[PDB]
RNA sequence: GACAAUGGUAGGAGAGCGUUCUAAGGGCGUUGAAGCAUGAUCGUAAGGACAUGUGGAGCGCUUAGAAGUGAGAAUGCCGGUG
RNA sequence: UAACUUGGGAGUCAGAACAUGGGUGAUAAGGUCCGUGUUCGAAAGGGAAACAGCCCAGACCACCAGCUAAGGUCCCAAAAU
RNA sequence: ACCGAUAGUGAACCAGUACCGUGAGGGAAAGGUGAAAAGCACCCCGGAAGGGGAGUGAAAUAGAACCUGAAACCGUGUGCUUACAAGUAGUCAGAGCCCGUUAAUGGGUGAUGGCGUGCCUUUUGUAGAAUGAACCGGCGAGUUACGAUUUGAUGCAAGGUU
């Protein structure tokens, strides 16, 4: 029994910046999710974060892929009887950039106390400039 | 002597006891079967 | 409607946080020297002085 | 060091007595003996007459003050039950617990 | 510097002045044992590779013939009647390292 | 001879109770719910422990990937490699290495690329 | 040493644990027996010891014999308490 | 590597699904009755999201050792973006 | 090689008594201070019950509701932990905090991750919304007599045996 484990006391966090120009939603939410849960490092612990922060600038200007544009559509039910909205990909791109990336990405993590603190380093912005300059995040190029 | 008493060897054996326990091997229907007239107390059939 | 399950002992418990009496209220009367309720008399000799 | 004092088998239930017992613990000799003078409960003079007989032994038996001394321990416990009977409806009878309780009361001087 | 031994089926990394744990041996107690089969040499010198180091034996002393912490097997069969109690033991060897 | 119990059917209730310390509320007090529990812990027991073993290969295996991904190569194509060269090193061992010397890891990445 | 076998309901076969009493032999006990509580102890299982508190007068060990000999369920019986 | 004969003791006589050849029904039924196999019954482990009967495979006990079957390798979730 | 107070007569105590029924009739529960009553003189709190000292006794938590005194259940204080979380309540892995044993690769607690729909009965098939149990303790079910057959042991043997 010689298995090495991580805990609180040795474990260092980074911050990272990706910007979203000319990606797939799908296919940029698939490897940022593996850097919030730590899959990249050498020392992962399932029991521990060990994960890094993100930045993600450039919300809007994302690209879908086919007719998703209109044939995309997101349900959500208020448990009121008879209670249901929709709203398009098309739509929700351009009157909330930031939720809809979340939404994607955050369907990727494990839904227990872990996974739900792992998805809160997760940053999203409309625009082009962040306001998280204190830290030293770096660029970050997509595999 | 009275405090050495070996009995001949194969001539003793202890008997079965039945509703003992599952581990036994005879524990809750005690080598009857379910549900039967033979099962119940007071006998089968006539032997003949 | 009878109970469908016996109730645990850490139910009652938890049920009985607000179950509690508290003090009266009292307060020092400068003419007895011991405690009497605000607003009444002093019992031991009946002075609602003021 | 600690003098006591014990009422065994009265006639209150012990749930109903531990609603005063909560309020005397820790407090002042002088506070104690005002607070349940001033309660319109049933186990008030009952608990009361322990505390000053506590109190009485404290100051013959053993050679303390009565002025800084505190309440250091406080509870009830359960005695014998008394089972009577009570008829209701249609020819049957239902059971009726009369409860009795021991209470003590522990002063303490302090050190 | 570090070594990789085997010691049946298992493969541990070891260090001078340190105590291991592993399989029941034939060595009495107090004796000397070796290891021959390494698989791998690390440390401050140049790594050495594999499948096996031509030579590069490891030395140990034996401290002590032991036996593991019983722990209870227990399985049953639901509404079958069927149910099994045992109790096992694992003997150990006990070794300190001081030379590779 | 009349058999009356006795110090036989207390002395064997109480061992179960003393096998459930800690458990939550009746589960440690009742005899009849605590013997319950018991026969399922060890049933627990008996499939964790097989099972234990199968976790612990598959954390060896995710560190082994996360420290090959900085060379330029995947996990497949290094397990691939060394076989080759007949390195004969389980993932314990190369994990263990993977964390303490990241230096003597890239020595054995270099040898699996050579053998293709 | 060498090899081979060991999932299991109804059911068939074998080896064993523990309780009460009796015969013989040999022991313990007011410098403390049975019983009761705790402990991080031992055997492949039913189970067996040791130490410490309480307890105040009886009780184990070996080989044999006998049986009112083992409890979680029967809208079971009696008492106590939620 | 099993078969046969003579003796002691039994249990069983409510079966189910799937593949295949048929009767009946309506080339209906998770329908019903026959022939021939597998599994469950009395079988835990892996796959099919969960799911007795389908696919792979039959648990003496212990290990933080290796190779494979059915099914798989973007994230949940181990393995090829 | 019969029981030892749920046992043994229904009755170990003034039991065919209490109690129930118009009546014939049915029918309980309740044993234990100490060797010796030597059964607490006297002091303090009350109206009393009760309690704290002193004293008798080897022992008074042996104080007459009196030998030991388990469980359910009810209260007081303490070491670790808990108010963003979806729980057959456990098991495997595991930092942090508090202790120190029948001294052994020790004990208590538990931030997080994986797996996991009680037991018995009856059924082709039950987590089943099919049955049973509120909980703890005690009692509660293949036995004996006489014959038949078969297997093992032993004594004698064309004889064996009451």
């Amino acid at each position: 029994r010689q298995t090495f484990m991580a805990n609180e006391s040795n474990i260092e966090r980074k911050w990272y910046v990706i910007d979203a120009e000319g990606q797939t939603l799908g296919r940029l939410s698939s490897e940022v999710a593996s850097i919030l849960r730590g899959k990249n490092k050498v020392t992962y612990t399932p029991h521990v974060d060990t994960g890094d922060y993100v930045i993600v600038i450039n919300a809007s200007k994302i690209e879908f892929t086919g007719n998703k544009e209109t044939d995309k559509v997101y349900y959500r039910h208020s448990n009121h009887p008879g209670g249901i909205k929709s709203i398009t990909a098309g739509e929700l791109r351009r009157t909330n950039p930031e939720r809809l990336i979340e939404n994607s990405i955050k369907g990727m993590l494990p839904s227990t106390r872990l996974g739900e603190k792992q998805g809160k380093k997760l940053f999203v912005y409309g625009g082009a400039e962040h306001p998280h300059a204190a830290q030293q995040p770096e660029n970050y190029e997509l595999r | 002597k009275l405090h050495e008493l070996k009995p001949a060897e194969g001539s003793r054996k202890e008997r079965n006891r039945v509703g003992r326990g599952v581990a036994t091997g005879n524990g809750k229907t005690s080598g009857r079967g379910h549900k039967g007239q033979k099962a119940r107390s007071g006998g089968g059939v006539r032997p003949g | 409607a009878v109970p469908k399950r016996r109730t645990s002992k850490t139910r009652k418990n938890k049920r009985r946080t607000h179950f509690k009496i508290s003090v009266p209220g009292m307060t020092e009367c400068p003419n007895c020297g011991e405690y009497k309720l605000s607003h009444r008399v002093c019992k031991n000799c009946g002075s609602y002085n003021g | 060091m600690e003098a006591k004092a014990v009422a065994r088998t009265i006639r209150i239930a012990p749930r109903k007595v531990r609603l005063v017992l909560d309020l005397i613990r820790g407090k002042n000799a002088a506070e104690a003996i005002a607070i349940l003078k001033l309660t319109n409960k049933a186990s008030s003079p009952v608990i009361e007459k322990v505390l000053m007989s506590a109190l009485a032994n404290a100051e013959h038996n053993y050679d303390m003050n009565t002025d800084e001394l505190v309440v250091k321990e406080a509870y009830a416990n359960e005695g014998p039950t008394l089972k009577r009977f009570r008829p209701r409806a249609q020819g049957r009878a239902s059971a009726i617990n009369k409860r009795t309780s021991h209470i003590t009361i522990v002063v303490s001087d302090g050190k | 510097m570090f070594a990789i031994i085997e010691t049946g089926g298992k493969q541990i990394k070891v260090e001078e002045g340190q105590e291991i744990f592993v399989e029941k041996l034939d060595v009495n107690e107090g004796d000397t044992f070796t290891f021959d089969k390494v698989l791998f040499v690390g440390g401050d010198s140049v790594k050495v590779g594999a499948p096996t180091v031509e030579g590069a034996t490891v030395t140990a002393t034996v401290n002590k013939q032991g036996r593991g912490k019983k722990i209870t097997v227990f399985t049953y069969k639901r509404r079958k009647n069927s149910k099994r109690k045992k109790g096992h033991r694992q003997p150990y060897t006990k070794l300190t390292i001081d030379k590779i | 001879p009349r058999v009356k119990g006795g110090t036989v059917t207390r002395a064997r209730r109480k061992k179960t109770i003393k096998l459930a310390k800690g458990y939550f509320g009746s589960k440690h007090t009742l005899y009849k719910v605590a013997k319950q529990q018991v026969m399922k812990s060890g049933q627990y027991a008996f499939r964790d422990r097989r099972q234990r073993k199968r976790d612990f290969r598959k954390l060896w295996i995710t560190r082994i990937n996360a420290a090959a991904r900085q060379h330029e190569m995947s996990y497949s194509r290094l397990m691939n490699g060394l076989k080759k060269a007949g390195i004969d090193i389980n993932r314990k061992m190369l994990s263990e290495i993977a964390i303490s010397d990241e230096k003597a890891f890239a020595q054995l990445v270099t040898k699996a690329k050579d053998a293709l």
